[PDB]
RNA sequence: UUGGCGGAAAGGCCUUGGGUGCUUGCUGGCGAAUUGCAAUGUCAUUUUGCGUGGGGAUAAAUCAUUUGUAUACGACUUAGA
RNA sequence: UGAUAUGAUGCCCUGACGAGUAGGCAGGCGUGGAGGUCAGUGACGAAGCCUAGACCGUAAGGUCGGGUCGAACGGCCUCUA
RNA sequence: GCUUUUAGUGGGCCAUUUUUGGUAAGCAGAACUGGCGAUGCGGGAUGAACCGAACGUAGAGUUAAGGUGCCGGAAUACACG
């Protein structure tokens, strides 16, 4: 418990986590974001296609010197990629949230992914040998992932304030005469 | 005074017309300038041709695009004189410049709209007689402006229509004059006369 | 203690005002304002209305009337610095006006006395206005500045 | 500096308006004749006009009279200086030196 | 009639300023039809409004007003100096402004 | 209810923040004065931030007064609070930050009895 | 509603005929207040959204696949009920 | 200095003056520990931390609210590094 | 008027006038004063040293040197060439 900020209604939601996972943080950030807000079913089908190289993942923040592909057009993007490992780890967590929704007895057809957040797990050091007897760090960049699915619901109703109006003697005068004068 | 002021550039001196247009803009006055090709510059044609070629050699050495742009059209030669009188890199300046339109010839709706003059930029009032001066259209054409014939053509056509318009009006004001004078010597007339009308 | 005590406290005795010398002398009005003179109202509810000047009250205001039957303005208080005094005048000499003072207008719909007072003053004024042609029409028209009007030039 | 010959008029208005005395230093405004009589009394001079008289006639006690008055503090001229540049001599179209009786027009605009 | 107007038109020109420094406490106003300092002496002390619009209704109107007065004349051409209760926003250089006829001395 | 005072004039209300406190995180906003040789701030070049100086000092009459007109006085308990018994037009009690909730109900109560003003009555109120 | 004109960015101008509202050309009847001595005292035109019902209309582009007159990747150029 | 009211380094009247590196001096702000005191604050929440919320000071800084927290801590006169 | 004690400094540079060396130098070296260095503010577009003017926080007025076709506050002012 204690995820990142959510505006949702917990009664109609289910959630999932994984921590300390060895997956590129940068990569799964871009892939998590590609699913964000999506209808859960459409998202699962989407991810499957990414794996098939039928569609791709828009790389929006960490993209610099990535390649270009026609598969970014869909998203209005030249730079996109097909990060297999990120996808598989996410759909694992997607699959978990689905189960929990079932167990809670939530309608599985109303489900969209309302919250999906990745950030940085502690790193993992390994080392490499560099010319002239030198050593450098070689490091894993693991992620924490969390997502939340919610039952979709209809509109807002209204429920607003009355906006109390305060007008002067000369201001309330014109009003009283306005109806005196005309309709 | 008016929402829009249309200036007929014919016979006006560039820098002095520019100087008064710039100020009006910054004071919130919309201006459209017409017949820019009929504009004047002091000094004989050759001096001002030479001055243009002076301006023509300036360019960014590594890329001629980033460098200064040379617009050949009369309206644009004008806009340059004007834009230099505005602080055009400020919001306030860009605001004032959007209140402006310059045109070669007199294109639609302005052709049927009245246009005015600026006595302090007027060549015939300003230049001492005998001094040599330059027409913007001829200058532009020598530096590459392509449209002088097309404009002169369309103008000659526009000028024929406007002549009929004028003739019909001059005739109508002849009736109105005759009617006005048949009312003269009546009571209401003599009474107005007393009050200065 | 969270904070120490001061060693000294201010006295809570209020002093008395010094004995001020500023007398209220009367306000002499600008010579263009004399009773019977038509005023142009520059502001307020009745702004732009042309109205007749009647009496200078004790609170410095001007007692005016439309007449109500002409332009719809009743017997009323108006502030002398919000008015343009014209040069056109009616003789006011058949108009009582004695009755009307500051207390008359104290706030405390329309009292019948007010409604009768209005009829009695206006009939006198109307009697006088009919004398010069077009004046009543003038009095029923709103003043406004047209294009090219320059107040610092215009004679009123 | 600029200087010249002051008229009775401008001496009079110099003292009535910007005239102050030096009393245990402390630059005291004049404003009542007792202030003068108190400090200049031993020389004669019990009024503000007694002072003025001592100045303009350059009396026997002029030194004590004059030193009694704090240096006058004048504003800039309200007309302006009349010249395009001040630091030429008066004769050369400038403001400095002895402009003689023209000093009154200047000082009155500075007072 | 068609014309209801009780004020003279004007333009917010500048703040009081040097070449390189301005003074938001003073605004320079161009009054229509006033071409000389003498003409402009008529308007000194007249009250000025700058009227504008806003999205939030406040006291019941979507129209707001900044009030000021004409203070001195400015230069030879009939421009006028004026101060306002709060200084004018400076996006209004070139905006229209209303000079009234009160307080009246006529 | 406060002793009458001249209109309170603050004279510079903006906070004096350290030069470059906005440039680098390592530099706190707390005022500190530039000692640099070339520094534009120390040299008062037109366009830069202004530094504290004694000219800004508040009028002796209204100095220390709050908007209401009372000087504020820190209060731990009733005994402290009661030192204001004879000056209610001058000082107001501000209840100390570490006073317990139940104790605050007692100080407020006695405050009311004595007519002594309290600046943070809503503190720790169970509502 | 009639007839005609305008392509420089015409997108507006002129004309015919009946209907209709107003007319301060002139002369009448009624109304106005208490918005309280001023407080812009609110009358303009921008874009958009949500339902209604009066006409009107019933596509394409992209991914993938494919050609090589094209190409580092994108892009280009072909092809596909 | 005159008690019977509260600061004598105080209170009241008055005049003049105000640039600043290196540098001198002065009056103040803040910290760890020490003597004294307020029979100071606190598990009914000490300290700490967060907070384009509030208030006092020209400033160093001080005070409060709210959140988080869990065992100690502060005002004043003095001492000390 | 008089006494004691102690910091920093002991690379300086510029302008008018006097002036030495050098063809000369934004070069090198003296004289008197005023400056920059240590100093912001208005003017000279720009600039250590020029012109004006030396700085507590502010309100109103007036000016300096310099400006007032437009950039830009301020006469597309008057007058003789
Ligand atoms: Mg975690
Ligand atoms: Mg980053
Ligand atoms: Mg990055
Ligand atoms: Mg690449
Ligand atoms: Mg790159
Ligand atoms: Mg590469
Ligand atoms: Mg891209
Ligand atoms: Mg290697
Ligand atoms: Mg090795
Ligand atoms: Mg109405
Ligand atoms: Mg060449
Ligand atoms: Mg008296
Ligand atoms: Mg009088
Ligand atoms: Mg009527
Ligand atoms: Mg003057
Ligand atoms: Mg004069
Ligand atoms: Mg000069
Ligand atoms: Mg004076
Ligand atoms: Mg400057
Ligand atoms: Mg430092
Ligand atoms: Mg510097
Ligand atoms: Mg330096
Ligand atoms: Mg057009
Ligand atoms: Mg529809
Ligand atoms: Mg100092
Ligand atoms: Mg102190
Ligand atoms: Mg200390
Ligand atoms: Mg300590
Ligand atoms: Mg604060
Ligand atoms: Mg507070
Ligand atoms: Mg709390
Ligand atoms: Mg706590
Ligand atoms: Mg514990
Ligand atoms: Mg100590
Ligand atoms: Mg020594
Ligand atoms: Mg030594
Ligand atoms: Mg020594
Ligand atoms: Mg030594
Ligand atoms: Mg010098
Ligand atoms: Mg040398
Ligand atoms: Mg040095
Ligand atoms: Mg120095
Ligand atoms: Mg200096
Ligand atoms: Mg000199
Ligand atoms: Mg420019
Ligand atoms: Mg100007």
């Amino acid at each position: 418990a204690r995820y990142g900020a959510t505006s949702t209604n917990p009664a109609k939601s289910a959630s999932a986590r994984g921590s300390y996972l060895r997956v590129s943080f940068k990569n799964t950030r871009e892939t998590a974001q590609a699913i964000n807000g999506w209808e859960l079913t459409k998202a699962q089908k989407y991810l499957e296609q990414v794996l098939d190289h039928q569609r791709a993942i828009p790389f929006r923040r960490f993209n610099s010197s990535i390649g270009r592909t026609a598969q970014g057009k869909e998203f209005g993007v030249t730079k996109a990629r097909w990060p297999a490992k990120s996808v598989k780890f996410v759909q694992g967590l997607l699959q978990n949230a689905a189960a929990n929704a079932e167990a809670k007895g939530l309608d599985a057809t109303k489900l969209y992914v309302s919250h999906i957040q990745v950030n940085q797990a502690p790193k993992q050091r390994r080392r490499t040998y560099r010319a002239h007897g030198r050593i450098n760090k070689y490091e894993s960049s693991p992620s924490h992932i969390e997502l939340v699915v919610t039952e979709k619901e209809e509109a807002v109703a209204k429920a607003a304030e009355k906006k109390v109006v305060r007008l002067t003697s000369r201001q309330r005068g014109r009003i009283a005469a306005q109806k005196r004068i005309a309709a | 005074v008016e929402p829009v002021v249309v200036i007929d550039g014919k016979g006006h001196l560039v820098g002095r017309l520019a100087s008064v247009v710039a100020k009006q803009l910054l004071n919130g006055q919309k201006i459209v300038v017409v017949r820019a090709e009929e504009l004047n510059i002091s000094g004989e044609f050759f001096r001002n041709k030479l001055k243009y070629h002076d301006f023509l050699r300036k360019a960014t050495a590594f890329n001629k695009t980033r460098g200064p742009f040379h617009f050949r059209a009369p309206s644009r030669i004008f806009y340059k004189a004007l834009r230099g009188m505005v602080s055009h890199k400020t919001a306030r300046g860009k605001a004032a410049l959007e209140r402006l339109k310059v045109f070669e010839g007199i294109p639609p709706p302005y052709d049927k709209k009245k246009r005015v003059v600026v006595p302090q930029a007027l060549r015939v009032l300003r230049l001492k007689p005998g001094r040599k001066y330059t027409t913007l259209g001829k200058l532009s054409t020598s530096v590459g402006w392509k449209y002088e014939d097309v404009v002169a053509k369309l103008e000659a056509k526009r000028k024929v229509s406007s002549a009929e318009y004028y003739a019909k009006k001059r005739a109508f004001t002849k009736k109105v004059a005759s009617a006005n004078a048949t009312a003269a010597e009546s009571d209401v007339a003599k009474q107005l006369a007393a009050l200065g009308y | 203690s969270a904070q120490k005590a001061p060693k000294w406290y201010p006295s809570e005795d209020v002093a008395a005002l010094k004995k001020t010398r500023k007398a209220a002398r009367p306000q002499k009005l600008r010579a263009s304002l004399v009773p019977g003179t038509v005023l142009i109202l520059l502001a307020g509810r009745f702004r732009g209305k042309r109205v007749v000047y009647l009496k200078h009250l004790e609170d410095n205001t001007l007692l005016i009337s439309g007449p109500f039957k002409v332009n719809g303005v009743p017997l009323r208080r108006v502030n002398a610095r919000y008015v343009i005094a014209t040069s056109t005048k009616v003789s006011v000499e058949g108009v009582n006006v004695e009755k009307f003072n500051v207390e008359y207008f104290a706030k405390e719909e329309i009292k019948a006395e007010r409604v009768e007072d209005q009829k009695v003053v206006d009939k006198a004024l109307i009697a006088e206005i009919k004398k010069t042609p077009l004046l009543k029409q003038y009095l029923s028209a709103s003043f406004s500045l047209k294009n090219g009007d320059k107040p610092h030039m215009l004679k009123f | 500096v600029a200087y010249g010959y002051p008229s009775y008029s401008t001496i009079r208005q110099l003292v009535y308006k910007r005239g102050f005395g030096k009393i245990n230093k402390q630059r005291v405004p004049l404003s009542d004749n007792a202030i003068i009589e108190a400090n200049l009394g031993k020389y004669g001079i019990l009024s503000i006009d007694d002072l003025i008289h001592e100045i303009i006639t350059v009396g026997p006690h002029f030194k004590q009279a004059n030193n009694f008055l704090w240096p006058f503090k004048l504003s800039n001229p309200s007309g302006g200086w009349g010249v395009p540049r001040k630091f030429k001599h008066f004769i050369q179209g400038g403001s400095f030196g002895n402009r003689e009786e023209f000093i009154n027009k200047l000082v009155k605009s500075m007072n | 009639a068609e014309s209801h107007r009780l004020y003279v038109k004007g333009k917010h020109l500048s703040y009081q300023r040097s070449k390189r420094v301005n003074n938001p406490n003073v605004s320079l106003i161009k009054i229509e039809g006033v071409a000389t300092p003498q003409d402009a002496q008529f308007y000194l002390g007249k009250r000025i409004a700058y009227v504008y619009r806003a999205s939030k209704e406040v006291r019941g109107s979507k129209i707001r007003v900044m009030w000021g007065k004409v203070t001195r004349t400015h230069g030879n051409s009939g421009v006028v100096r004026a101060t306002f209760r709060n200084n004018l926003p400076a996006k209004t250089f070139g905006a229209s402004v209303r000079i009234f006829l009160y307080p009246s001395n006529i | 209810a406060s002793l009458p005072h001249p209109k309170i004039v603050k004279k510079h209300t903006k906070k004096f923040k350290r030069h470059h406190s906005d440039r680098y995180h390592r530099v706190a906003e707390n005022w500190r004065k530039q000692k640099g040789i070339d520094s534009v701030v120390r040299r008062r070049f037109r366009g830069n931030i202004s530094q504290p100086k004694i000219g800004y000092g508040s009028n002796k009459k209204t100095k220390f007064l709050s908007p209401s007109g009372h000087k504020t006085f820190l209060v731990a308990n009733v005994k402290d609070l009661e030192t204001l018994t004879m000056h209610t037009k001058t000082y107001a009690a501000e209840i100390a930050h570490n006073i317990s909730a139940k104790n605050r109900v007692v100080i407020l109560a006695r405050a009311k009895a004595l007519g002594i003003k309290v600046t943070n009555p809503k503190g720790r109120l169970a509502l």
